[PDB]
């Protein structure tokens, strides 16, 4: 019971961390490309993984 | 001075990696993540998912 | 599926059957290619340990400095690099059969390490303080002459009497002349089926030629010759020409 | 359970009974299969430590690079990979006896790690700064001739005198003619009971054949011969023809 | 592309064609420079494993003490310094071909380790308790008379019959005088293209000198001579003077 | 508790009493079983630091790979597995005496690590960055001719002159003819009290045989012979027939 | 910088400049001191790899037990001691030229370990499972007649045919009767420039002694003697007395 | 206080005064107990860096597997168990002097690692990234013949020629006979006051043997002899009879 409980806790923590990371990265991406959502394309900015990282 | 396979008591400085665990969950999409969660639920008796039945 | 037609090779089969109720170690001797592995596996099959593991170990392929670690195992912290406990081969073959193939190529230093495990079955793991007891039947096979080696002084005397409770010696193929033709037919059928050929027998000259060659590799050499003959065969009967390799 | 009938094997039993109260190390010598371990366990059983551990150790199967760790143990942090304190065979056998089997196979560099522990009984664990004292009785068995090796130079002189306080030598079976027939009958009864056969005894010709064979494996070889004879028997009396392996 | 013109070479080629449907071990013998590796690679190409690995291994450059670890592999805690599991060469070439080059230099102690693997195909790693089964075809090459070594006693008899299921012997260039001029022309064209010279062929006297010479290095020596002649040539034809290395 | 009736042992005792005030290292040489450890402990007891630790080490039982850690200590984090700081045998014996037993069995590479601690007494730990100074008297005992070892090149010359400031050699028991009778009686009494026997002394013939026999184990062999005589004795006096068969 | 004056030296220079476009292995044979290493470095300079490393290795001086590890390198965890990866000489000289000094002194067993690498150029690092491919030009130097050595059976025939594509010989000073004076003058003026000496040239008397005195160390001993004479010089001109003092 | 009363030693002292100002590594040479430590400490004392730290080190006491970690330091997390960041010896002695006793015991890898920092002058910590300058004055000493070491190959030629900028070789005491008498009295006054003895001088006969005995231990052996003579002799003067046994 104890081993399975600790494994369950670890899995739940991993899921929470994954969701938080996804939210942070998506919010940063949206913040970087702020003129796209107001005027569509022709206003994209050139960005790579290094900028978000 | 020699190249052999031996068992001995030595004093050494050891390096080791610490990354690989829980990183596979980031690349998976939502559907594959749910499938893996179901597979984890099957084997762990202490994990449950919210139901409305 | 095996061939036992010679008078010498049927007394051996009867003796193998008669020792089915025993658990004493067995020592098998002969030349190369006589069928020591066949006899060992037949001994294992016709006993009460039929469903138990059969661990075949080439004792000349284990490094000198990790012999004890391989044979007995070790506990955690025994040496630098022992991160977890690991069992040996005597625990792996527990309840079954351990076949120490080619025991004659073991150095005198390595012969003194398995001197107490054969008779008692009790030992200590490397870094372990509790004593482990196992139930393993030991078969050994060699192409040397262990008695002559002991007389010379390059084989330990205390190991020969621990191993040689039952001794079986397999005669060379050049003296089991009643088995040459059945073995030839068996191998011919096998190889003709495997390679999808049309050969189904030997001529009279080929049979007379197979009954006089002094087979040095014995059954293995006979098998190789039959395989070569089948691969290069053209017609439906193997003539004397195809057996010029003799 | 054991057979002691010959006159030479009764003075050995009397000596064993005489040294019951002692604690000095014992050295046992003799050919292969004469009964060295039988004598060692009999010595242990007939002493005041009869309810204490009997640690039988084959000194030929201990690697030379970890030898000191096996006999003396170590403490946590002694080396890389040492995560917990572990005891040795000298501390495991405290209060009982330690039986060094085949002591003649020990290398010269491995014989120098024992000199201070055979006599004094005090040592330090690997990485330990506290002295440890144990009470262990040391029995040693070998089939070599240590007196010859010491003069030759393959055995240390200062270890032979530490180990060799009481020396017991067991004569070969070919010089124990009064033991052959009782041992043969004892083995026959044991193996006939184990294999559920219907064998009862030997024939006079077989007995005469047994008393003339110059046994080289001694009691172990006799035991193997009797087991073979029992396994392949059909009648009630074993005949000279069945013992054809001796000739 | 390679040149096979002598009747013996064509017979060897036909044998290679015939044995293309089998997976038996092959043993190649000859002198130095006859083309043993060419034959081995041709056998690999014409077989069913043409797209599979061809692991060529020089068995004389493997240290004696780590011979087992190179061919079988080891687990994580096999010995001090072992950090991770690693495969051997019998598991790296699974499903393909293993070419043991210069097998005649293997010592008997090293030869004893290759007995069961060649026939059975199953083994245990160093420190592994699970039996690994592989499917590898064995080609072996040597320039020493293996039969003479076995008769003398320098080569194990248990390995010759395991390896020598099919045996191919390549004749020396001294017995392939129908194969010399095409090889000379091939090498001449190759080196003229490589070094951008202007030579085109040999004179009649040069051809006679080439054909009359008892080559001891065989094709390798012929190639070296042709390369030197091309490098030091100045004229349109390689006359008898440029071939002054030959005696 | 000890017998020093022989004139040579009297002179050695006088020399021991003469150097009580000094602190220079002492080197003790002799055969096996002559009493080197007795002399070392007497030297420690007669000195001014007699109430301080007497750390006795067997330098043949310290592993080669951790010689520096067991002799100087280490700081935490010095290597993988060094979870806490430890002291060495030089700091454990600080203010007292360090005895090195069987120093002739020390490898040539391990003798270079003692060059600066013996002379000056200052060293660094493993991973430590501050100098540690200790005051330790050093005694070394060996049963080999150390000068011959230096001449033959198996012992470092720069270490012999650091150790052998004062050299004491103990004559063998073959030359201490005056000590044979007392050392026997003493031992006799001791054993006659340990096993509760009725033995009271030797006959004149037994004393003559004791004096005649050339002892090869010296006092240790004398102890063994007397203990064997006492164990099997049945009577008030020990006769020639018992120790004669013992020797 | 180097001085080539003898007609044989000019012929060797022409040969070197002619084979500048080649990549074949080169063999050099001659007595010690003739300048084989200078010839090899000149060949490297004029080749297409003038901007690439020139690795020089003395194979005879490599210890046997590690001979492979120096040449091929090893992977991590290959054996007890392979804490980190390493690269061998064949991988250091990738794209450059590898010079093998004293190739004639190589053991008969070691030569068989270099058979494939010289020809194919591919190898496996000890403990590695991927094939390493390099492009290295092989220059070799020997002090003995290699053909006679092979006929003696002391040298591998296969290695000789792999190395000997283009072979060069350098006569000693006993045949080079014309370079002695220019070499002596060049050495004298170079040492005068180095030490800022007053020396300006040799007298007529001293010149004859150099031709009279036979040379065994050849250019090396000539340079050493001239440098020592320069160190002994105290005037602007040197007479025969200073030179005759050494010999 | 030290004794310098020999022209060969007085000129060495003058060279010390002419070298102490320089900032280049120095290499001392001599036999055992010639005064290398004295020379190094005098060099440090007479220089402007006298107030700066003087770190003496024994390179044979540094374990191999941690050698560089002890000599250059490491940062946090460099290896498992690294609980803190520790500086090396090059950073502990910054602006002062680093003495490396017995420089002949370094392995080839250690020599290369030391030579890298000696030449370049900068190094990186084991787990660090920033670079550190040396600002270290390096002194080395040994008793082995460095020329024989480099000729054999145990010592790197580059390291020796880099350290060979300044060389000081103390002659053996057998060549400094005029210094024998002043040394002994210097010891005689030191020990006599230390042990409260009333000995004040030697006899004329005693001094004759001092100048006639070859001193293999040089100064250390003479000091040992004087200490023994002071400790044992109890007269006003030391006579040749007392020294007869010692010498
Ligand atoms: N009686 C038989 N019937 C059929 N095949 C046989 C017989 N005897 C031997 N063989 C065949 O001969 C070949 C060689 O036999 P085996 O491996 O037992 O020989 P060995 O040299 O005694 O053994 P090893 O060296 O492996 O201990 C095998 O392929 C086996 O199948
Ligand atoms: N007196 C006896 N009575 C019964 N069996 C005996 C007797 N003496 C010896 N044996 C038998 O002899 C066999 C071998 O004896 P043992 O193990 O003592 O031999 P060893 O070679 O001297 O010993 P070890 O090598 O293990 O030190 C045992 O199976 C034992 O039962
Ligand atoms: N028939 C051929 N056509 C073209 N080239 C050939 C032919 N036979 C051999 N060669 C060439 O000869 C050279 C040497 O042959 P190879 O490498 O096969 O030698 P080998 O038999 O393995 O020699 P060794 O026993 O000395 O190792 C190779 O470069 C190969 O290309
Ligand atoms: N004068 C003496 N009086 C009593 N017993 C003595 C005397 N001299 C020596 N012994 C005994 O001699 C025995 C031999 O042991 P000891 O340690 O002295 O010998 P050793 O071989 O010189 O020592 P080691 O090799 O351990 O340094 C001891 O048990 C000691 O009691
Ligand atoms: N022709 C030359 N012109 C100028 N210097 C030369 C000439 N030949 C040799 N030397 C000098 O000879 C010196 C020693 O000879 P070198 O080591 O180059 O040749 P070697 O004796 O053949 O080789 P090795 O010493 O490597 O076995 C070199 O430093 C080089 O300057
Ligand atoms: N000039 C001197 N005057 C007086 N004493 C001296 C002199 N030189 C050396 N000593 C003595 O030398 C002793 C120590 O010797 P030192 O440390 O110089 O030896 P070493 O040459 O370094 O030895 P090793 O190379 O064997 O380690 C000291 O006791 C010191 O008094
Ligand atoms: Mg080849
Ligand atoms: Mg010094």
């Amino acid at each position: 019971i104890r081993s399975n409980l600790q494994d369950a806790k670890w899995l739940i923590k991993s899921l929470e961390s994954r969701n938080d990371t996804l939210l942070r990265v998506s919010r940063c991406i949206v913040e970087q490309q702020q003129a796209f959502f107001e005027q569509g394309e022709e206003y994209m900015k050139p960005m790579v993984l290094a900028d978000i990282a | 001075m020699k190249q052999g396979l031996q068992l001995r008591l030595s004093q050494q400085l050891a390096m080791t990696p610490q990354l690989q665990q829980a990183i596979r969950l980031l690349q998976l999409s939502t559907l594959e993540l749910q499938q893996e969660l179901q597979q984890a639920l099957e084997s762990n008796p202490l994990l449950e998912q919210i139901d409305t039945h | 599926e095996y061939v036992f037609e010679s008078p010498k090779m049927k007394e051996i089969l009867e003796k193998i059957k008669k020792i089915s109720c025993a658990e004493c170690p067995v020592l098998i001797t002969g030349e190369s290619g006589v069928g020591k592995e066949v006899v060992a596996r037949l001994i294992h099959k016709l006993s009460d340990r039929s469903k138990e593991p059969f661990v075949a170990l080439n004792v000349a392929s284990i490094p000198r400095d990790i012999f004890e670690a391989e044979l007995f195992g070790y506990e955690k912290g025994a040496f630098t690099g022992a991160v977890s406990s690991k069992e040996g081969f005597f625990e792996l073959a527990d309840g079954g059969t351990l076949f120490l193939d080619e025991i004659g190529e073991l150095s005198l230093e390595a012969q003194a390490k398995l001197l107490r495990v054969i008779e008692s079955g009790k030992f200590y793991r490397l870094g372990g303080r509790k004593e482990i007891e196992v139930n393993v039947r030991i078969l050994a096979a060699t192409n040397r002459n262990i008695k002559e080696l002991v007389k010379e002084g390059k084989f330990r005397e205390d190991l020969y009497y621990r191993l040689g409770v039952i001794e079986i010696e397999i005669p060379p193929l050049r003296e089991r002349k009643e088995d040459i033709i059945p073995l030839a037919n068996h191998f011919l059928k096998k190889f003709s089926r495997k390679y999808a050929k049309e050969v189904e027998g030997f001529t009279k000259s080929a049979q007379e030629l197979l009954l006089s060659y002094p087979w040095y590799g014995n059954v293995r050499e006979l098998k190789n010759v039959i395989e070569r003959a089948v691969l290069f065969s053209e017609g439906k009967f193997i003539d004397r020409g195809e057996l010029s390799c003799l």
